């Protein structure tokens, strides 16, 4: 632990860490567009009935 | 968006590194030593404090090396360190600095 260099307390909450990202962004547009392709496949049977 | 926004807003509300000898030794990002040879270094050999032989521990295994061979070389580099760097010293010479450019 001594000559460790990462040490017992480098892992004992050193740092904090903080960053945005675009991780999971998809699983809100994994669902509009195929509600925006949908409501195109809807569309199109309303401006002919 | 608004979730994000407050995480870092708590992470510097923390306030770190606080003044103390403790929170130097608790982190290790910005990293800290002191002179080579000296008076300094002496200190924290037969040091028998638990605060303090934490650091000894610590520089004694240090690596890259946190020590320097001058003094002129640490205030040095406390400067490009961007503040991940600290340097322990006397109190007499550490206030004439803060008071020279």
């Amino acid at each position: 632990y001594d000559k460790g260099e990462c040490g017992a307390k480098d892992s004992g909450s050193k740092e904090k860490t903080s960053a945005l990202s675009l991780s999971n962004v998809a699983g809100v547009f994994y669902i509009l567009v195929g509600g925006l392709g949908l409501a195109m496949l809807v569309a199109l049977i309303e401006f002919c009935y | 968006y608004t979730a994000n926004l407050a995480a870092f807003l708590t992470v510097e509300r923390m306030v770190s590194p606080i003044e103390s000898a403790e929170d130097l030794s608790k982190q290790t990002e910005i990293a800290y030593g002191t002179l080579d040879s000296g008076s300094t270094k002496e200190f924290f050999r037969r040091s028998k404090i638990a605060v303090f032989d934490k650091m000894w521990t610590y520089m004694r295994s240090a690596e890259p090396s946190v020590f320097v061979r001058t003094t002129a070389e640490g205030v040095a580099r406390v400067r490009k360190s961007k503040g991940k760097y600290a340097y322990l010293l006397e109190s007499t010479m550490n206030e004439y600095i803060e008071q020279r450019k």
